[PDB]
């Protein structure tokens, strides 16, 4: 069958140049033009698309920023990315129908394009002296460039908000509504050795 | 008690929608589902295999069964024509309607194309068999298949103009494509069509009435009428026959040649010469220029001999076909080809034809006993000229599909264009020189050995 | 570039029908494909031609002529309410909408304000942080410090899978010079005829 298999996520540094391909397989790669998208938390832009056997049509917004290419001994589709600082976002490489211009099958890679790798730091927001029935306890874990994976002892009343940028780091928020409490922890889930587990006191 | 002038007339008149609806299909239909019917190519390629083949498949199924037709109070062949004929133009105006389904449009067209086809045969078959019942004097059989004959082509040339110029006159939006890169709708191009498609069924019904009130039978009660159901003998009896088989060969290829050009003609002057909005007007100088040319062409024949003049004209388009592929569209050089195609179109589909009363002789001759030769000969040749018609039209719009064709799109890729220009230029050329090929080995010699054979019909 | 546009961004279906609308910015002959893209995952074709399936369930079709395009969904189900996409393949800088479903809950929002800890007093810092856990609809935070403060950082996640409702947290990060302006509120204005004010001193 069809399919476009993409290289993995990149985090390039400001104004450095990344490179994203894709090992088409499963169709004749010479007969269709290869596409690219663009998706930052929004909705779905358009680079360029490639013929790769041949010429290569860019979007006037990506003249200078993207360079399309295609190995037809490879089977590879890829996009070269010059200077940077709003492209973080996830590039599909969708291919065409030979007819219409709809894009059947698509792949999917995540480009950020942002500086530093810290540590976390986890903070046990607590109550301010106040308590009826059900009560909401609180972690923030600020300072990261990564993606954590939150978890709570057991518990299943959780809301982990989604990460935002606070300069060039990372600040997440956890949320739990326990009626009883006797003992809670909050434990995050960062990879990249930072394994610090916190219980949240009174007051 | 001969058949009136009137009779043969409207027995003539019955003769045009088969051609008028034959040649809209023939011309407009890879366009329409290509382009206002928005198919991929290879189900458009299906959809036009599958039903220019079955109607060679349905040609002597309906025959056979219209040779079983017992006699009723209207007739033999008058009583298919009448309940025929409705249901025919039902399916014909179902096949340029664009129906509003999620899946399955292939499907549609498929069926509406094939029922249409089957209609058309119950139509045809009996009508092409009533030549022998309107009269037994073979000199008014003669004659009102001459009329039939010039209303053909007076209903070719109807059919082509009214499909061409109500289909071009609203044209509709283009979709540019990354080629492309650095009022009308699609809605009245449909609309065209559909228009066109009533204005044909509403002359199909008008003529129908026409062949059935001005047409009688007279019974025949089979006076010499024969089962002759030894259709494999006489294929293989014409088959073992010299010049019969090579005049079918050539006579064949020469016009699945044209039946190619007459299919991917619209697209090669759409994206190839750019006349988006005068394609039409092209398909009508061609078939202009081949009513101009028939006179021209039985002239020819006369006096220059049948040999020269088939071999002239199949050669004739040749240069023209090189020479449209090899200019940059010029507006006055295209209507110049155009006009010489049609001149050979019209030498291609009439010198076998006044060929073949030469190697009927020649068969009787050879056989003594014959029983349907010349009409053995024409069920062949239409059966193969028909399915392998509809074979290269599948295998030229699956090659368009594989060469990357855009659906509408006001340019084609650099690959399509040159399936196009070897489909207009490439295959028609070989198939014209593989028929040119076969008809030197022709023993036949022209009137060399004709009026010898003409001779030995003086004698026996 | 033919601007490609998607009126209402967020549509509330729960198990009846859904109609999304996408309307042409010029008359593309009805060449408009229909994406379905679930988070996590790229997006899938739905519809081309705009009236036209490509192996998909039979509920999710699609109607439209000439610069108003119309997908509509008859059977919603669960892996239904996802974001939709159209495209339109007439000219050749294709350009997209953007839209997406949810589904109908009722309203009641909540709130609690939260201080820093003194972890986070000790390494320089002061991160105040109201929580909004359950509400449905959209809501508005507002910070003051006896003022108003436009320094805040927001974030929203999705829809809950069994509650139905979503979340807030606003997080007011001021430094332990400025942290002496008396008394911080979090105000919360969601359709309940009235703020939520959660106070600390
Ligand atoms: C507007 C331009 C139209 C067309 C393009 C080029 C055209 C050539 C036009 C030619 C004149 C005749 C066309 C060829 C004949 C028409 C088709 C045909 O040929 O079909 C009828 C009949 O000719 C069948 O032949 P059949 O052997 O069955 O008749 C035997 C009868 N009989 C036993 C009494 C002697
Ligand atoms: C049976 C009667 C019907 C007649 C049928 C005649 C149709 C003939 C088909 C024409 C083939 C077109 O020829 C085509 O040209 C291009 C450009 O050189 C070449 O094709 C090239 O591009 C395609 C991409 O589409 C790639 O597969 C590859 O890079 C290469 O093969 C091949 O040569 C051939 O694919
Ligand atoms: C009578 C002749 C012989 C019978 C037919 C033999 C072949 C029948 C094919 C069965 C499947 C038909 O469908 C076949 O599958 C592929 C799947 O990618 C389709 O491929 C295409 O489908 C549609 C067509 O626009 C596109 O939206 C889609 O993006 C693309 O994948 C082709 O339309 C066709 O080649
Ligand atoms: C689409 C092409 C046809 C366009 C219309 C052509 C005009 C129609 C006339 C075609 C036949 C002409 O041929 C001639 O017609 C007339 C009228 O029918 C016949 O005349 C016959 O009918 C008329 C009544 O209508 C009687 O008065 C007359 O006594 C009788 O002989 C002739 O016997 C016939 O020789
Ligand atoms: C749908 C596309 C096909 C359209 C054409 C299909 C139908 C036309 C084919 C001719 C069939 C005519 O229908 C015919 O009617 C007469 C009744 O008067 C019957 O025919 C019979 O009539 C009488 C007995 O009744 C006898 O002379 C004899 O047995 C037979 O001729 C049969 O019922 C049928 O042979
Ligand atoms: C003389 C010739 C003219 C005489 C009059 C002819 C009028 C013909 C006009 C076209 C009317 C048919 O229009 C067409 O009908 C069928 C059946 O309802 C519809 O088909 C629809 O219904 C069928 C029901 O099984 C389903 O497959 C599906 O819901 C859909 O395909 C087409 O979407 C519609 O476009
Ligand atoms: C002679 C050789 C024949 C070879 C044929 C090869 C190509 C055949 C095309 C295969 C796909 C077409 O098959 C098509 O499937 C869909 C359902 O899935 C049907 O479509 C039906 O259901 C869909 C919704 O699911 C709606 O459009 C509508 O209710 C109805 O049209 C069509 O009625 C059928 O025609
Ligand atoms: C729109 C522009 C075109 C308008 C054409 C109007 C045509 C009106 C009727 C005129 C028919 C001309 O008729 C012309 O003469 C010869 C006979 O000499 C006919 O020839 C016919 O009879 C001879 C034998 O008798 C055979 O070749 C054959 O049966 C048949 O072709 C042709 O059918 C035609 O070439
Ligand atoms: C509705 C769709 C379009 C329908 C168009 C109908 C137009 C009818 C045109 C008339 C065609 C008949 O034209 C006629 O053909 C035959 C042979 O071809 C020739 O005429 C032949 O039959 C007549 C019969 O009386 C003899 O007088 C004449 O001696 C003989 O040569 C002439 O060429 C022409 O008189
Ligand atoms: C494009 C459609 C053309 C329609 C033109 C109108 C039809 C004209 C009829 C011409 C038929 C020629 O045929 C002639 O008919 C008359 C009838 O009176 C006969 O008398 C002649 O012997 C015959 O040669
Ligand atoms: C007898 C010869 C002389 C006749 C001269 C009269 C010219 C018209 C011939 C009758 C043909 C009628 O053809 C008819 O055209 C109109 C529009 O073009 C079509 O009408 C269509 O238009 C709308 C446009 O929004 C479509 O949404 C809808 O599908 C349909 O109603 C009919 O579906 C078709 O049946
Ligand atoms: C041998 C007999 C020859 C008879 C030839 C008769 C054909 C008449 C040619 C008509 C020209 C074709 O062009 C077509 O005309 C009709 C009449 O306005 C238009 O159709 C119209 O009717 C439909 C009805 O719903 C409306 O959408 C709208 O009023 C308009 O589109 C088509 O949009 C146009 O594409
Ligand atoms: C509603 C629109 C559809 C109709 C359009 C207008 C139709 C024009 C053609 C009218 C029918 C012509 O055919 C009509 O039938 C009778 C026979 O039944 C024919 O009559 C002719 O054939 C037979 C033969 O023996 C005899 O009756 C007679 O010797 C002869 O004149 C006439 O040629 C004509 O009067």
């Amino acid at each position: 069958a069809s399919k476009l298999e993409l290289s993995g996520p990149a985090e390039p540094r400001g104004s450095k140049s990344a490179q994203i391909t894709c090992k088409a397989k499963g169709f004749p790669e010479a007969r269709f033009w290869v596409f690219w998208l663009f998706q930052r938390a929004a909705a779905l832009d358009w680079p360029a698309a490639n013929f790769s056997g041949g010429p290569v049509q860019f979007e006037s917004r990506f003249q200078g920023n993207a360079s399309l290419k295609g190995s037809q001994a490879q089977a590879n589709a890829e996009l070269n990315i010059g200077a940077l600082g709003s492209s973080t976002a996830t590039y599909r490489c969708g291919w065409k129908l030979a007819n219409g211009g709809f894009f059947p099958s698509w792949g999917g890679a995540n480009v950020n394009g942002a500086a530093g790798a810290k540590a976390p730091a986890v903070y046990p927001v607590e109550i301010s002296g106040a308590g009826t029935g059900s009560v909401t306890l609180g972690c923030l874990v600020k300072g990261y460039n990564a993606k954590p994976n939150l978890t709570w002892p057991g518990a299943s009343g959780a809301l982990t908000f989604p990460s935002e940028l606070n300069g060039a780091l990372w600040n997440l928020a956890s949320a739990v509504t326990g009626s009883g409490f006797p003992s809670a922890t909050c434990a995050v889930g960062f990879g990249a050795a930072t394994d610090v587990d916190k219980k949240v006191a009174a007051a | 008690s001969r058949l009136s002038v009137c009779s043969k007339l409207c027995y003539a008149i019955g003769g045009a929608p088969y051609q008028i609806t034959g040649c809209a299909i023939g011309f407009f239909l890879q366009i329409y589902l290509l382009d206002v019917a928005l198919l991929d190519p290879f189900y458009a390629s299906i959809i036009l295999f599958v039903g220019r083949a079955w109607d060679a498949v349905t040609d002597p199924t309906v025959g056979f069964l219209v040779s079983r037709t017992p006699w009723t109070r209207f007739g033999r062949m008058m009583p298919w024509i009448v309940l025929s004929t409705p249901f025919a133009v039902l399916c014909y105006f179902l096949i340029w309607y664009v129906p509003s389904v999620d899946q399955g449009k292939v499907v549609w067209y498929l069926i509406f194309y094939c029922c249409f086809q089957t209609l058309q045969t119950c139509f045809h078959v009996p009508y092409s068999a009533l030549t022998m019942f309107i009269s037994t004097e073979q000199k008014e059989r003669d004659s009102a298949t001459a009329y039939r004959m010039t209303v053909e082509v007076l209903g070719t040339l109807i059919g082509t103009a009214i499909q061409g110029q109500i289909v071009g006159m609203a044209n509709a939006p283009c979709i540019s494509t990354e080629i492309d890169l650095q009022h009308v709708s699609l809605q009245d191009l449909r609309n065209a069509y559909m228009i066109a498609s009533g204005v044909i069924c509403a002359i199909y019904v008008v003529c129908a009435v026409v062949l059935f009130l001005g047409v009688k039978e007279q019974k025949d009660t089979c006076r010499v009428r024969t089962e002759p159901m030894s259709f494999f003998q006489g294929i293989c009896m014409v088959m073992g026959h010299g010049p019969y088989a090579k005049l079918v060969m050539g006579f064949l290829f020469t016009s699945l040649a044209f039946m190619l050009l007459e299919g991917n003609f619209a697209l090669f002057c759409i994206y190839n010469l750019g006349f988006r909005n005068d394609f039409q007007n092209v398909l009508l100088v061609i078939m202009l220029s081949a009513t101009l040319a028939i006179p021209f062409w039985q002239w020819f024949l006369t006096k220059f001999g049948k040999k020269t003049a088939v071999y002239i004209g199949t050669t004739s388009v040749v240069p023209f076909l090189i020479s449209v592929v090899l200019v940059p569209s010029s507006l006055a050089v295209t209507y110049i080809a155009s006009f010489a195609a049609g001149v050979s179109v019209a030498a291609a589909f009439l010198l076998p034809w006044s060929m073949l009363p030469d190697v009927v002789d020649d068969f009787k001759v050879q056989n003594p006993e014959s029983q349907g030769h010349e009409a053995i000969f024409y069920s062949f040749y239409v059966f193969f000229t028909k399915f392998a018609s509809g074979v290269s039209l599948g295998v030229s719009t699956l090659s368009l599909d594989f060469a990357g064709y855009v659906t509408r799109g006001c340019t084609q890729p650099g690959e399509v264009k040159l399936t196009l220009k070897i489909l207009v230029s490439a295959a028609p050329i070989v198939l014209i020189i593989i028929g040119l090929l076969i008809f030197i080995s022709y023993p036949i010699n022209e009137e060399k050995r004709q009026g010898n054979r003409k001779l030995l019909n003086e004698q026996r | 570039a033919l601007d490609i546009n998607s009126p209402e961004a967020e549509k509330n279906a729960k198990g009846a029908r859904a109609r999304i609308t996408c309307n042409a910015g010029n008359q593309v002959g009805s060449a408009v494909a229909w994406f379905n893209q679930r988070p996590g995952d790229p997006a899938s074709l739905l519809t081309y031609w705009a009236a036209t399936e490509k192996g998909v369930a039979g509920k999710q079709s699609a109607q439209g002529a000439s610069t108003k395009f119309s997908m509509s969904s008859a059977g919603p189900e669960a892996p239904s309410l996802s974001s939709y996409w159209c495209l339109l393949f007439e000219k050749g800088a294709f350009s997209f909408g953007g839209s997406k479903l949810n589904p109908r809950e009722g309203a009641g929002p909540q709130a609690s304000i939260l201080p820093p800890s003194a972890d986070l007093n000790t390494s320089g810092g002061a991160a105040v942080v109201c929580f909004l856990p359950n509400w449905y609809g959209n809501i508005t935070v507002q910070w003051k410090t006896e003022a108003p403060q436009s320094q805040a950082n927001m974030s929203w996640p999705g829809q809950a899978g069994a509650n139905a409702a979503y979340a807030m947290a606003a997080v007011l990060a001021i430094t332990k010079g400025d942290y002496g302006p008396g008394s911080f509120t979090c105000n919360a204005s969601n359709r309940g005829t009235g703020p939520f004010a959660m106070s600390l001193n």
